[PDB]
RNA sequence: GCCCUUCGGGGCAUUUGGUCAAUUUGAAACGAUACAGAGAAGAUUAGCAUGGCCCCUGCACUAAGGAUGACACGCUACUCAAAGAGACGCUACCAAUU
RNA sequence: GUAAAAAA
């Protein structure tokens, strides 16, 4: 909460800045869909 | 092959009892003493 | 002492797992697990083991 | 606490890594099988009735050969003839499927307890 | 995957589809669903309802 | 260059290879400092395991250790009712002290 | 205090 604050008196007063928390030995499920299984097509279209 | 037909019955005689343990308690639960002593058989044990 | 304890409870799981009714509600046998963890005490401490029900 | 916890999930057996050949794991031992010689059996079938025969043959031969088939210093005291029917103990020996009611294990805690 | 058998899973994943209007989505999962479970009533009860 | 020649000619030998030698911007890691701070339902703690998108030391990828090496401790509707008993429910709202 | 930016 202490770091939001921080974050967002900085994005207020201009400088803009990514704060990442990223680790050592963590995947970013943000970036993607983790282990991404598809539905299986069907008879019925899906596209729309 | 098609499923086997129930009654409750089956179902009640296959219900499992609640363990109370005389030794282990992980969680820390305070059981009332007639469930801690119902699984004791010396109630029950007989002497001629 | 650990392995033997892995092993015997894979077997007693297996075998109720196998002797359940097939439709019978089969979430708790964790349960019987614990059955079985409190009978071997009762074993050890020879005080007979005799759950109601 | 959950720390201390049962197995539910056991682990599941895998395909092996694929890649170059550096480490060295296994040292190479008992490099020739052996086979079965002549005298050695094994690949000697004869047949179903025949193996039969032979089993009846050999049954018999050995049920054959169990059956058979080719004032006084002792007369002051108080009690007497205390020790009759007691070496007579030992006809024939049972086993007993209970470990702590057999007569190992009788033996052992006279042995050991004191 | 981990689950492939399970009713109450098959179910969730179908009323997903059928509250959030994928009609098309949630008719594939019902083939998929009565084809992996023949003799589970309870999905063809679904289908056809 | 050499050799052969019948003086016209012919022969011998035949395609390397490692992104430059250049340190900011194609990926090293401690320590110091700051801070906090060690499992088992009162207190103190011997450990042995379990699972892998956590590994370290080790020849050990068939030891052992690393705090029992750590992690574990959040979260919590959804295969889902039925019976019988009520309901100014579904409309209106109403004329004497002496 | 040794092993993770009038409630030691």
């Amino acid at each position: 909460l202490a770091a939001l604050q921080k974050r967002r008196e900085l994005k207020t007063a201009g400088i803009n800045i990514k704060i990442t928390t990223r680790k050592k030995g963590q995947m970013d499920y943000n970036a993607d869909i983790p282990f991404e299984k598809k539905p299986a097509p069907g008879f019925y279209d899906t596209t729309e | 092959s098609p499923p086997r037909k129930l009654t409750a019955e089956d179902q009640e005689a296959w219900r499992i009892p609640p363990p109370v343990s005389m030794w282990k308690n992980p969680k820390g639960f305070t059981i009332p003493l007639d469930k801690r002593l119902a699984a004791d058989g010396r109630q029950l044990q007989e002497v001629q | 002492e650990s392995h033997f304890d892995l092993e015997l409870r894979a077997s007693v799981m297996a075998d109720l797992m196998d002797m359940m009714p097939e439709g019978i509600k089969q979430s708790k046998v964790n349960t019987v697990l614990q059955h079985l963890s409190e009978a071997w005490r009762c074993w050890k401490s020879n005080i007979p083991w005799k759950v109601p029900g | 606490t959950t720390a201390h916890r049962p197995t539910f999930d056991p682990a599941r057996g895998k395909e092996a890594l694929r890649g170059p050949a550096y480490h060295q794991r296994l040292l190479p031992a008992y490099t020739t099988l052996k086979f079965r010689q002549p005298g050695q059996g094994g690949a000697a079938d004869k047949s179903t009735r025949d193996l039969r025969a032979e089993l009846e043959a050999a049954e018999a031969a050995h049920y054959a050969k169990l059956k058979g088939a080719p004032r006084r210093w002792d007369e002051d005291v108080v009690f007497k003839n205390q020790a009759r029917g007691t070496e007579d103990k030992g006809k024939r020996k049972e086993f007993v499927n209970d470990l702590l009611r057999s007569d190992f294990h009788k033996r052992f805690m006279s042995k050991y307890v004191r | 995957d981990v689950h492939p058998n399970n009713t109450q899973l098959w179910i969730r994943y179908i009323e997903a589809e059928l509250k959030n209007r994928n009609i098309n989505h949630a008719r594939n999962l019902l083939d998929r669903a009565v084809t992996r479970l023949p003799r589970v009533s309870k999905l063809w009860y679904k289908y056809v309802y």
